[PDB]
């Protein structure tokens, strides 16, 4: 109803940013109103907007874990392997916040790179082990990556698992025993 | 838009060999850049400038894509757009001068663009130019300190030669940026490191002024008996000692492993060169 009575300046409405730096793609993809995201992308809003934290709609929807919102973004030529101020990809946030279907959707459905480093040089297996999500790390090891890839502090993954003392995640990296990292 | 009705929007050769997308990518504003991405094929690697170029230290660059200039003036949002465009070409990025946009970020501070590019590519820390220089050489010889700190932070080989054998500590010593030399010495490069004419760091630190770089490098390890046979080094050490109250010649005597041999033999080299 608002999008009827403007000929082209709809885009001038859709390309503006909030005080945070948000476009309504960032808010709608931040909430997960899926049909609204289908409405905004049919109304051709630019997916390459960025907030003050350097984040795109894949980082917000991947942060809250919505499948068809990210699917709707990637149909609208969104860019996976974009990075934030911390250099976090969408796989980093989905691995941080426990969405295994979104991880399978990115890596399997859209060929996202597994071993993406942050600004702190962190793969999402131990950025996933930072929040300590066991089945997510089961999925990342089921897809396979460089386990003992050191971080900015030279951190093999069980070090980051031990800083936030998640015992079952260390039971995953050690009970499976793929790298002999005791 | 009104000129987009008529013009081809990638023209300029007279007095500047470039495109309007270079100028739009250079001075900032980003949605204008987006519209020019929809109108111009977005990676053109423009031309040689005629008469009088922009860019300061780049008096002439042949084939700069507009990713380079957005990497150059700082333009970080435009960097984020051009890293997500159709023709990105962050890796090859070749110029007749030889540079890559990480180096063009090194010509200024512009550490945000360095974070964007090293976060994006990361096969660019070890990217050498046509003259063999890396980014640590250019960040050294332009004296951007925290740029060198970040460039060691991502991790680069410090003892890395050019095609003539220049370590970046040679370029930092020749440019005489003292704190860059303190950073490279304090966490890295060996001062006993030659060149492809036979040199060291103190030969460049003596060849062009710079008493304090000369006393810092002279406090480090070096081969004096290889230095006193270089008569140009002896002459330039005389020249610097003339200006700086002949403390550095005293320092070159008192550092050497046999100070009496160095004072006596080097005094004879003075009298023979007289």
């Amino acid at each position: 109803m608002i999008s009827h009575m403007n000929p082209t300046d709809i885009q001038k409405a859709m390309n503006r940013q909030s005080s945070v730096g948000w476009t309504p793609l960032l808010i709608a993809c931040h909430r997960g109103h899926m049909e609204l995201v289908n409405n905004l992308l049919a109304n051709h809003a630019r997916v390459d907007v960025f907030d003050t934290e350097g984040r795109s709609a894949l980082h917000l929807a991947a942060e809250r874990g919505y499948l068809h919102v990210c699917d709707a973004l990637l149909t609208n030529k969104a860019f996976i392997n974009s990075k934030s101020r911390v250099g976090r990809t969408a796989l980093h946030l989905a691995a941080m916040n426990g969405f295994t279907h979104l991880v399978k959707f990115l890596i399997k459905d859209h060929n996202a790179v597994i071993d993406i480093l942050t600004l702190r040089k962190q793969t999402p297996l131990h950025l996933a082990a930072a929040s300590g999500q066991m089945e997510v790390c089961q999925l990342l090891l089921e897809l396979g990556a460089n386990i003992d890839a050191t971080d900015d502090l030279g951190q093999k993954p069980i070090h980051v698992a031990a800083q936030n003392n998640y015992s079952e995640v260390a039971k995953l990296f050690l009970q499976q025993h793929p790298s002999l990292v005791n | 838009d009104v000129l987009k009705s008529t013009n081809s929007l990638r023209i300029n050769s007279k007095k500047l060999g470039l495109t309007p997308l270079h100028v739009a990518a250079y001075y900032g504003q980003a949605d204008t850049v987006r519209e020019l991405l929809t109108s111009v094929p977005a990676t053109v690697k423009s031309e040689t400038p005629t008469g009088q170029s922009l860019f300061g230290d780049l008096g002439t660059e042949s084939g700069m894509t507009p990713l380079h200039l957005a990497a150059f003036s700082g333009n970080e949002n435009v960097v984020r757009l051009l890293l997500n465009s159709a023709g990105v070409q962050v890796d090859a990025a070749t110029i007749e001068n030889g540079y890559n946009p990480l180096h063009l970020a090194c010509f200024g501070g512009h550490m945000s663009v360095v974070g964007l590019l090293l976060s994006r590519s990361a096969e660019l820390l070890q990217s050498q130019d046509r003259n063999g220089r890396t980014g640590l050489h250019i960040a050294a010889m332009h004296g951007h300190i925290q740029m060198v700190e970040i460039l060691l932070g991502q991790g680069a080989e410090i003892n890395a030669t050019d095609r003539n054998g220049w370590t970046p500590l040679h370029c930092a010593a020749k440019a005489g940026h003292l704190e860059v030399v303190k950073l490279l010495c304090e966490a890295g490069a060996s001062p006993k490191s030659e060149t492809n004419y036979g040199c060291a760091a103190i030969w460049f630190a003596a060849s062009e002024g710079h008493n304090e770089v000369l006393r810092y490098l002279m406090n480090k390890e070096h081969d004096t008996y290889g230095l006193m046979e270089d008569k140009r080094f002896v002459y330039n050490l005389m020249v610097v000692s003339k200006n700086h109250n002949n403390k550095p010649i005293q320092e070159f005597v008192l550092v050497s492993p046999a100070p009496v041999d160095t004072a006596a033999k080097l005094s004879n080299i003075y009298i023979v060169l007289s």
